[PDB]
RNA sequence: UUUUUU
């Protein structure tokens, strides 16, 4: 919005497009929405996608390739599905080269075999950034049911560490054992 | 010449059967014109999957049929006549989640035939196709949704 | 909307909730290990578990985040547990194909 | 309203237009067809080469006057040429699904490889347009055996 | 293909009986979003489209039988009303207090509409002519005559220099306001008008008649541009848009259809009403519908640019 | 400014250069840009086929292109787009152009010049040459060459001319060859000398097709030459090749026009099922005139024949699709397009005609006629004749039909047939007869010579002589199957003579062996009639009863109950009610009578309700006014309801409401009865009603002096009728005896001999024997009161 | 027996 330019940000999710727009629109200014039957502001520099709808736009020029700067593919790891993994290879085949691209992912472990194939598929240097330690940890627990009154028991068997405890599976399968299809 | 011959109400009907993905079954309780029609239907699709596996196509023309699946033909051929949801909620064992996803999808490929029967040259089944769509989306199926407004 | 400002307490939801929204709670609480795909009757990858789990801890209101497993039928068989609860969640494949 | 009886009478016995005898049908009437496909020859025209750009002070850049130059990417089109050059579309227009239209090129490809200089101005070839000509369409098996002309 | 359209605000029971006529008005230059409706009652109440609802601010009355026309003015704060009882009293729409009254019967007036400067408030009559009052400055200066019947509905073009008139039996009468002379008479359609609109820029006149029909002449010429037909009974109004591009119409079929001009067909239909639907309006910039109908409601639609 | 002029946005691009403008005046490239935004304009106003308006806007652009060549005249694209202008304008109707040009374009600037078309064209190709003296460029040499080539054209096509514009065809060849030798590798070139090339004047077809294969060759996506050879082909009887040409051309871009309309036109010649649909297709596209005048020719056709209406042709694509409208409008383009072709006038006659555009019929017919005056054939102009002088007569005007009918060979059935109706209408009675006999003569399809022997009893009862027009149908009757025309005529023929002897045997003939008719209304309602004349009068409702039992659809029989209800028996009021209120829910278009007769029929009522608002007199009464305000009946009963309101609020005793509106309504009637045709006792009857209640409204409100002066205006008018007498009476006496006062037996035996001049009326004795009572005679009162009940009794 | 898009 600075520089004038467009930006294209493209979910698989129907229903993932929606509050994502409404962030949007909220957040700042002019923000259309594109999907099989919603076509809000189709003339604002935030259009939000269904992949499968800047594959049909591609192959037509569609004048709006004209304009862009930056296309957010935003859930990366659909390209292993079945039958839509190869919209997304489309996409990045026939992206023309004054188009700069940003991949949100989900932690894969390859991402520079990946990386790679796209950097030496256009001819542009990509950037790999890769994090670990998620804010607030979570502790996996395990309950199984015992006197279901009011006691309520919970046993640990990972923790905020990453160590897995092998005390907590066994304190669980023992209650269990002592304790040994609505209606329950 | 399968479409181009019958009323608007029942060409949504026998397109119904490419988009339900829903468990599917024949039906008893149909006209004759609509069982009729997914005969011919089938029959096309049949003549297309002999064409695909006598070429080299690994792709046997029962698994090619098998994606039709009609089951959705007598709620949609009620639902576009003025019937209330209520009844068809009643009529059939389907969640009414994934029959109001049907018909959304039926919506959206009865508009893109009204292109193409325009490229072609057809003009009554653009003349069919654009009123198979006014009247397939009226109620609740298309209500507008919160976050858009 | 009305669990995006606490005017709701309880949810429950399914897979749809664990990808097409975002919405973060604070207990994820699970029911099985299993679900089925295509006349297979899989358990959990690991690629999956991680997301619905992961969104369980939120953000500077609480500590921490506990994703509580809720076995009933047998014992949870733990050395399945180890490969679901921890792993490397999937390499990054290609389903190229040919189409009209 | 009137009474029954002189309502009756006026219906019927008013005048006899309405009768069968005088309606727009019981005439049978005919016309007469005739085509005229010479009407279907289209002859389209040629654009304006020339577009009367600024000028640029070489310091400090002022428009001077404006001068005629000549454009360069004409002849190009949206359903023939696949580059940012082309005219821009027909109008506002369906976003996709548009057979008839050329993607732009896809970032991994080039293809421009010409030079063809001729560059000429008089470069008028002699062509014959009456010795040999050719009569077989781009396709077909035979053309159209057309007598001569003297 | 199309936009999104629907429904914001829904007033349940606004007046007692069938509302006959609506006008919205941006009249004041902040904004203020004024709607004026008037019913088979004496009420012309006046309502005001705030923020996101409907406030009712005025409920004026002083007439005996049911209104059958009413008028804002885009400049100053006022309003007209004709009604059955023969008298246009015209209101103050600040005070809500009466400002005149003029005595007319239905051989002196049946529809309302001012002037684009808000001065001359013409009238249709009976017998044939169009009527022109004076607002503020008394009655009658002059009426422009044509050799036809009862007369039904009355067009004011936006930049002046036309005014348009329908009839019982078809026929369209076109005179310029510079000199009051009768430029050209359509032959239009062969039942009742009831309703016409010009175009911004006024160069697209659009008719409805009682048959089902919606020609769009042209003005200058006597060329038509085509005949619009997707409804099932008689058509009752026609709203042009602020942009050249789209108009309404409200029809006996109960559904308030959006055309296009450009290519002549329907981009979407509305079937929220349950009963005849007498008035549809755009607002200012065209982004908003109000549509006035037979069961006591008012509609206000979201059509976006 | 030009960057919006680039993507379209016309006005826009338009509104900005103006701004500039009006600051700085002399500033080329803004004014370069208006003129270039105002023949864009013109075109795209060409492309619907509005003439008008690209005349106006290619005066427009030469207005500023002048302009601008003002200051600047030695740039050369400014010439070009004059003459781009200029020569836009062929095939634009002559009679239609004339262009205001003024200044340096005609050499000398001298004051302003109004030019033709001819003339404009040749300024055209001026403007073209001198561009070209100073930029010597391919592209200027093609548009000279096409130029050259409209010039000769327009003078061929005003067959003004032939062999003497071989000079300018010969220089449009020579500048099209010019620039194909400039640059010999573009398709455009090569095309516009093939389409030249094939000119009827130079006829060099091998040239052409060997232009239309190099232009394929140079660009291989290419509609335009492809659809050319179609053409060229297709004229020289080589359909098949011509269909693959066709092909091809339609495979590279579906949605060019020429294409589709040739596979039409070869769709028809092979006598295809699909060439209707593919003219309509065309239509749907854009406007051409070939596929225009295709599709109005094939819907026409599908109209005459009969048999069809049952067919899902007929119905589906003719009441479905619209197919009239759609031909209609097509036709009014083509006919402002091209206009000296009467096949197009006729049809377009005959497409009004079935959408009831009377009045437009007749002006395609005159048109017609002037076309076709001198012609080798003379019987299409007798035809248009009889049809213009028919739809002359169907709309007033009966003189001219008449003179029109005269200039014909009275020897067809149907010149003398429609010489016949308009003799009548006029007047004239024997001479219809005469010539209804004639036509008498000459006949054939017995079917009409039942109608011509129905419309001659009509004609001469008209005159009188009822005994011959009764032997005269019974003449009719004894053919071999009576036409349910007849049979109904001689039942209103029984009715007019008030005997009901024929007319039961008449009634009983149509009953017995005719079941085709489909109307179901009119057979009551000659039943009803029937019975009515013997005076039975509970009778007839019972009949309609009967009638509506057997059919409860068809809204018309309940609303007939509803107003039989009320004229006889007006005792089942309620029933009235019901029966009027079911009429107009079963449709919408039944609204107004109905309305009307459940209004009546309350009024009848009283008040036995349960005091509801919004279900009143008042109120559907007044729905009907906003309905229909036509008719002079929905007035008189606003009057009777205003009044019953006023009473029953003075019952219920709160307030008097909606006080002074009698003479406006009163006004409101007298105009809407001067517009109806004829009723002449109805319209008598509701007069004199109307006048009475407006002068007793007055008087009971307390405006004694309006009422005064109303009646003293209709007395002025007209020497006395003894009922208004009584009104002015009334009036004169409502001051006195309001105020205790003694009457002189003078005026009261005034008022006594007044009342007997008007007797047979129950009203005027009750208000006599009130003003008895008032002053006090008690027994008089008696005896006046005492003849109202014996008139009443009998 | 989970999930989905032109």
């Amino acid at each position: 919005q600075k520089h004038m330019t467009r930006t294209i940000y493209t979910s698989p999710i129907k229903a993932l497009s929606n509050q994502k727009f409404r962030d949007f629109r909220n957040t700042f200014g002019d923000v259309g929405l594109l999907t099989g039957d919603v076509q809000l502001h189709p003339e604002a520099s935030c259009l939000i996608m269904t992949t499968e709808i800047l594959r049909s736009m591609l192959y037509s020029g569609s004048d709006v390739i004209r304009d862009l700067e930056w296309v957010i593919f935003d859930e990366v790891h659909y390209i292993n599905d079945v039958e839509r993994g190869v919209v997304w290879e489309e996409v990045l085949i026939m992206l023309p080269d004054h188009v700069s691209i940003i991949l949100l992912s989900a932690t894969v472990p390859n991402a520079l075999e990946f990386a790679d194939w796209i950097g030496r598929l256009k001819r542009r240097q990509i950037y790999v950034i890769s994090t670990v330690t998620r804010p607030v940890p979570l502790e996996h627990y395990l309950f199984t049911g015992n006197s279901s009154k009011t006691q309520g028991e919970l046993f640990l068997l990972l923790d905020s560490r990453g160590a897995f405890h092998t005390k907590g599976y066994y304190a669980a399968v023992e209650a269990k054992k002592e304790r040994m299809g609505p209606a329950q | 010449n399968a479409l181009s011959t019958l009323r608007p109400e029942e060409i949504a009907a026998l397109l119904s059967g490419l988009v339900c993905q829903s468990p599917g079954d024949a039906g008893d309780q149909l006209p004759n014109t609509l069982k009729q029609g997914i005969e011919r239907v089938r029959a096309v699709a049949k003549r297309i999957g002999e064409v695909q596996v006598a070429c080299g196509l690994n792709q046997t023309v029962e698994e090619f049929v098998g994606e039709l699946n009609f089951g959705l033909v007598e709620v949609v051929y009620e639902w576009a006549r003025g019937m209330p949801f209520s009844e068809l909620a009643g009529l059939s064992g389907t969640p009414e989640g994934l029959v109001v996803r049907c018909i959304q999808r039926l919506a959206e490929m009865c508009r893109s035939l009204r292109g193409a029967a325009r490229l072609v040259g057809e003009p009554v089944l653009g003349a069919k196709m654009e009123t198979a769509a006014t009247l397939l989306r009226r109620d609740i199926v298309f209500a507008a949704s919160l976050y858009t407004q | 909307m009305l669990f995006s400002r606490g005017l709701v307490k309880v949810l429950f939801a399914t897979e749809t909730f664990a990808m097409g929204v975002n919405m973060p709670a604070r207990t994820v609480v699970f029911d099985s290990m299993r679900k089925h795909d295509g006349s297979t009757f899989r358990d959990l990858l690991p690629g999956e578990y991680v997301q619905m789990a992961g969104r369980a801890g939120r953000r500077g209101l609480d500590p921490t985040g506990t994703v509580i497993l809720l076995c009933k039928g047998r014992v949870p068989e733990m050395a399945d547990l180890h490969r679901m609860m921890m792993g490397k969640p999937s390499q990054l494949q290609s389903q190229f194909r040919l189409t009209y | 309203a009137p009474d029954l009886q002189q309502e009756a009478e006026q219906l019927f016995l008013s005048s006899p237009a309405w009768l069968p005898l005088h309606g727009v049908e019981h005439s049978a009437r005919k016309w007469q067809r005739k085509t005229d496909p010479w009407s279907l020859l289209a002859v389209l025209g040629a654009p304006v080469p020339s577009d009367l750009q600024a000028q640029r002070h070489p310091t400090t850049g002022q428009i001077l006057g404006y001068k005629e130059v000549l454009l360069e990417n004409t002849n190009l089109s949206a359903t023939t040429s696949l580059s940012l050059r082309r005219p821009p579309g027909p109008a506002s227009q369906s976003l996709w699904g548009n057979p008839t239209q050329y993607p732009f090129w896809p970032g991994g490809m080039d293809e421009p490889t010409i030079t063809d200089l001729n560059t000429r101005e008089e470069a008028e070839e002699e062509i014959d347009f009456e010795k040999d000509l050719l009569t077989i369409p781009p396709g077909f098996k035979k053309g159209m055996d057309f007598a001569p002309k003297d | 293909m199309t936009n999104q359209y629907g429904i914001l605000f829904k007033q349940e029971q606004a007046h007692d009986d069938a509302i006959w006529s609506v006008a919205w008005g941006t009249n004041k230059k902040e904004n203020s979003e004024t709607v004026v409706t008037g019913s088979l009652d004496d009420l012309v109440k006046v309502w005001k489209w705030r923020d996101e609802r409907l406030d009712l601010q005025w409920s004026l009355e002083g007439h005996q039988l049911g209104v059958v026309s009413v008028d804002i003015s885009h400049t100053l704060p006022i309003a007209a009303s004709s009604s059955l009882d023969a008298h246009i009293r015209l209101w103050d729409l600040e005070n809500g207090k009466q400002i005149k009254s003029i005595d007319a019967g239905p051989v002196d007036a049946w529809t309302l509409a001012f002037s684009p400067d808000s001065q001359y408030l013409a009238t249709g009559t009976h017998v044939g002519k169009v009527n022109i009052f004076g607002v503020e400055s008394g009655k009658k200066e002059y009426s422009l005559d044509t050799r036809g019947k009862f007369i039904l509905s009355i067009a004011y073009s936006p930049d002046g220099k036309y005014l348009a008139s329908g009839a019982i039996d078809g026929i369209i009468n076109i005179f310029d306001i510079a000199t009051g002379k009768l430029l050209h008479t359509l032959e239009g359609h062969a039942m009742p008008i009831r309703s016409l609109t010009f175009s911004p820029d006024s160069q697209l006149l659009v008719t409805a008649s009682d048959d089902g029909y919606i020609k769009i002449y042209d003005v200058q010429h006597a060329n038509l541009a085509g005949t619009l037909s997707g409804h099932a009974s008689w058509v009752l109004n026609v709203a042009f848009c602020p942009d050249d591009t789209h108009f309404v119409s409200s029809s006996s079929d109960k559904s308030v259809k959006v055309w296009d001009v450009g290519t002549r067909t329907c981009v979407h239909t509305f079937f929220d009403h349950q009963d005849q639907v007498w008035g549809v309006k755009y607002n200012g910039n065209g982004s908003k519908i109000v549509s006035v109908g037979d069961d006591q409601e008012i509609h206000i639609y979201d059509c976006p640019i | 400014a030009a960057i919006q002029q680039i993507l379209g946005k016309y006005k826009e691009a338009v509104a900005q250069y103006q701004m500039i403008i009006k600051k700085k005046e002399d500033y080329v490239p803004a004014l370069k840009g208006l003129g270039e935004c105002h023949l864009m304009m013109a075109k795209a106003a060409l492309v619907d086929y509005l003439d008008g308006k690209a005349v106006d806007y290619i005066e427009k652009a030469l207005e500023y292109f002048t302009c601008a060549l003002q200051h600047r005249a030695d740039v050369s694209c400014l010439w070009k787009l004059a003459g781009d202008a200029c020569t836009c304008l062929y095939a634009v109707a002559p009679s239609k152009v004339n262009v205001h040009v003024l200044g340096v374009l005609l050499g000398q600037k001298e004051g302003k010049q109004v030019l033709k078309k001819n003339e404009l064209l040749h300024l055209g190709g001026r403007c073209y040459g001198r561009a070209l003296k100073l930029m010597s460029t391919s592209n200027t040499w093609c548009d000279l060459g096409i130029n050259y080539y409209r010039q000769a054209q327009h003078l061929a096509e005003t067959g003004s001319n032939m062999n003497d514009l071989k000079e300018l065809l010969e220089k449009s060849l020579h500048c099209l060859k010019k620039a194909v030798r400039l640059d010999s590798n573009n398709h455009l070139y090569w095309n516009a000398l093939g389409v030249v090339a094939c000119y009827s004047g130079i006829g060099n077809y091998a040239l052409a097709q060997h232009c239309f294969i190099k232009s394929i060759q140079s660009e291989q996506i290419n509609a335009v030459a492809w659809t050319n050879l179609g053409v060229l082909y297709l004229t020289n009887e080589n359909i098949e090749q011509a269909h693959e040409a066709f092909k091809m051309a339609q495979s590279l871009d579906p949605s060019y026009l020429m294409c589709w309309i040739g596979q039409a036109l070869i769709a028809e010649a092979v006598g295809s099922y699909d060439t209707m649909d593919l003219f309509r297709h065309t239509t749907e596209l854009n406007m051409h005139t070939e596929g225009a005048l295709g599709y109005a020719y094939w819907v026409c056709t599908t109209l005459q024949d009969k048999s069809n209406r049952e067919t899902e042709l007929y119905q589906y694509n003719i009441l479905q699709m619209n197919a009239i409208p759609a031909a209609q409008v097509i036709l009014n383009k083509y006919v402002e397009r091209i206009q000296n072709y009467a096949p197009a006038f006729t049809m377009l006659g005959y497409l009004n005609e079935h959408l009831q555009l009377k009045k437009e019929a007749a002006n395609a017919y005159q048109r017609a006629i002037l076309l076709l005056q001198t012609a080798e054939d003379q019987d299409t102009y007798n035809v248009a004749i009889r049809n213009y002088g028919r739809l002359l007569c169907s709309t007033g005007e009966y003189d001219k039909a008449i003179q029109a009918f005269k200039s014909t060979p009275l020897e067809v059935l149907e010149d003398i047939i429609g010489f016949a109706l308009a003799l009548f209408m006029k007047g004239l009675y024997k001479e219809s007869s005469k010539a209804y006999e004639r036509a008498l003569s000459i006949v054939e399809s017995e079917q009409d010579k039942a109608h011509i022997l129905t419309a001659l009893a009509i004609t001469e009862y008209k005159q009188g002589k009822t005994d011959v027009a009764k032997t005269l149908l019974f003449k009719c009757s004894i053919l071999k199957e009576p036409t349910t025309e007849s049979l109904q005529a001689l039942c209103a023929l029984g009715l007019a003579m008030q005997d009901a002897t024929l007319s039961k045997a008449a009634l009983n003939e149509l009953l017995k062996h005719i079941k085709h008719k489909d109307s179901n209304y009119q057979r009551c309602l000659l039943t009803s009639a029937i019975y009515a004349l013997q005076g039975r009068s509970v009778a007839v409702q019972k009949q309609i009863s009967k009638a509506v039992h057997s059919n409860p659809g068809d809204p018309a029989l309940w609303s007939l109950l509803s107003r039989v209800v009320a004229q006889y028996a007006q005792r089942n009021a309620k029933g009235g009610v019901v029966a009027g209120n079911v009429a107009h829910i079963l449709d919408s278009n039944h609204g107004k009578k109905a309305l009307l007769y459940t209004a009546v029929n309350q009024l009848a009522m009283g008040s036995s309700s349960a005091e509801d608002e919004k279900n009143t007199a008042l109120k559907t009464i007044q729905k009907a006014a906003l309905l229909s305000p036509g008719d002079p009946a929905i007035w008189a009963g606003l009057m009777a309801a205003c009044h019953a309101d006023d009473k029953l609020a003075l019952v219920n005793n709160t307030q008097p409401k909606r006080i002074d509106l009698y003479l406006a309504l009163l006004s409101a009637v007298s105009a809407s009865i001067k517009d109806e045709k004829f009723f002449e006792n109805y319209n008598q009857s509701l007069e004199k009603w109307s006048l009475s209640q407006a002068v007793t409204g007055l008087i009971d409100t307390g405006r004694i002096s309006e009422a005064e002066t109303l009646c003293t205006k209709n007395l002025k008018s007209n020497p006395d009728q003894p009922a208004v007498i009584l009104l002015l009476r009334q009036v004169q006496c409502k001051p006195l005896l309001e105020s205790q006062k003694p009457l002189p037996d003078a005026v009261l035996e005034e008022l006594q001999k007044t009342v007997m001049s008007n007797s047979t009326s129950v009203p005027a004795w009750q208000w006599l024997a009130h003003v008895y009572q008032s002053q006090g005679m008690m027994r008089a009162a008696e005896m006046c009161y005492r003849k109202s009940l014996q008139l009443a009794s009998q």
